């Protein structure tokens, strides 16, 4: 993550991120709504950071330092560039909505009143088709990636040294290869929880309540479609095992 | 320091997300209670052994039967959660969660955890459950369910007061380290 965004999302909540004099100007219900929207954007910033660790630290490091067989890095990190493009674009839209909402003269005081429309756009049309296609592929290659990682770590000395070297810093404690893969897989199922709680505190404006209700429905449709398009790929599985599924 | 993986399973109302948050912060959040939990690696020392225990939540995966098992690979210990204020969450343990955990995590120890133990003697909880002809889960009912499902052990805790929380994770670490 870049320093500007890390600092903007350093506080545990929206109520602790904004100036206390600004916080005192809002009703209790607005603070509760803003705290949950802040959690969505903060967790999205962290999710994009997890994808940057996978693409830049892991994937690119193995290409530039190791002599792995062709197709090995792609097997370890399936669809990482596509996942990074989907979420970096979504994070850019969320951060632009926050920035436009800042008070003049402030880099921290803002209120987001219209999140619903942004969530409808992300979870519909071509962007939803791309999210569905990408996660159906990624989640179906999860077991194969984990199994290829384990074999490499146990049999390749230079691979083991590379992993131990790049994961040694304390800031990578939660982000080894398998941990990044599971953080990404679980990201999509966090959206309904966050959206329902934002909706709970967004009844003040009826158009906003309606938009978040539509967004929640679209996110659930996407998850059901992804869940239905998953079948774990297995290295060396014979056709007979597959057509007898 | 050896690395071990823990996954918590159970119904949404069981309070699994709150339990992971309270343990990882060693505090019930005073300003804001997070909606979600990403992951955490806790440094635990139990019976003189140092372990890095990775923590994972399954909240949000309950309705997705093909996404949910992706959380299970290489799990060393399972926390199977129910809420003491919800006999319905306890009934779903032998029917749904136990067969699933035994299939995807064979031979992995399961600790049955009764959450929200502070609500066992809460008058509002007793009045609300009495409308559906129910009452808070009794300690012996929890022990018997744990015995029946072949759990490694039975424990109770309250994420609200923090009582029993540390003990649950230190015992999970002990279970994860066994043969
Ligand atoms: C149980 C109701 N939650 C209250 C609350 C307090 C503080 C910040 C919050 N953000 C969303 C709900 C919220
Ligand atoms: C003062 C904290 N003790 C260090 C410790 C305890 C348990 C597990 C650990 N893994 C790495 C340090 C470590
Ligand atoms: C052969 C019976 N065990 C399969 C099983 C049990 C429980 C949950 C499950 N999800 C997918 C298979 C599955």
């Amino acid at each position: 993550s870049m320093e500007m965004d890390e600092k903007d999302f350093a506080a545990d909540s929206w109520s602790l991120a904004v100036d206390s004099s600004f916080l005192q100007q809002h009703k209790k219900e607005v603070m509760k709504q803003q705290d949950v929207i802040y959690e969505l954007i903060q967790t999205e910033l962290h999710h994009v950071r997890t994808l940057k660790i996978m693409t830049r630290l892991f994937r690119t490091g193995m290409l530039e330092e190791l002599h792995l067989e062709p197709g090995v890095v792609q097997g370890l990190f399936p669809c990482v560039d596509e996942l990074s493009d989907i979420h970096t674009r979504f994070l850019s839209q969320l951060l632009e909505r926050r920035r436009q909402a800042l008070c003049p003269g402030s880099t921290r005081n803002f209120v987001i009143h219209r999140l619903g429309d942004l969530l409808i756009s992300q979870f519909s049309g071509p962007s939803a088709e791309q999210m569905c296609k990408t996660y159906s592929e990624f989640c179906s290659r999860h077991s194969k990636a984990l199994k290829l990682y384990k074999e490499l770590y146990a049999r390749d000395k230079r691979f083991q040294q590379f992993i131990r070297k790049v994961t040694r810093p304390a800031v990578l404690k939660r982000h080894g290869v398998q941990e990044c893969i599971l953080l990404v897989t679980q990201r999509i199922t966090k959206y309904p929880l966050l959206i329902s709680r934002i909706l709970q505190h967004s009844h003040g404006i009826e158009e906003e309540r309606q938009d978040l209700t539509t967004a929640l429905g679209l996110v659930k449709e996407l998850l059901s479609n992804v869940d239905e398009g998953i079948y774990q790929l297995e290295k060396g599985a014979r056709l007979q095992e597959i057509y007898n599924r | 320091a050896i690395r071990k993986k823990l996954v918590i399973v159970g119904d949404g109302a069981c309070g699994k997300t709150c339990l992971l948050i309270v343990f990882s912060k060693d505090q019930f959040p005073e300003v804001y209670v997070p909606t979600v939990f990403e992951n955490y690696v806790a440094d635990i020392e139990v019976d003189g052994k140092q372990v890095e225990l990775a923590l994972w939540d399954t909240a949000g995966q309950e309705d997705y039967d093909r996404l949910r098992p992706l959380s299970y690979p290489d799990t060393d210990v399972i926390l199977m959660c129910f809420s003491i204020d919800s006999p319905d969450s306890l009934e779903n343990i032998p029917e749904k969660w136990t067969p699933e955990v035994k299939h995807f995590c064979p031979n992995v120890p399961i600790i049955l955890v009764g959450n929200k133990k502070d609500l066992r003697n809460d008058e509002h909880t007793r009045r609300e459950l009495a409308k559906m002809k129910q009452e808070p889960v009794k300690p012996e009912e929890g022990r018997d369910m744990a015995n029946r499902i072949g759990a490694f052990g039975y424990m109770e805790c309250s994420a609200k007061t923090k009582d029993g929380v540390r003990e649950v994770f230190e015992m999970a670490t002990r279970a994860a380290l066994q043969a």
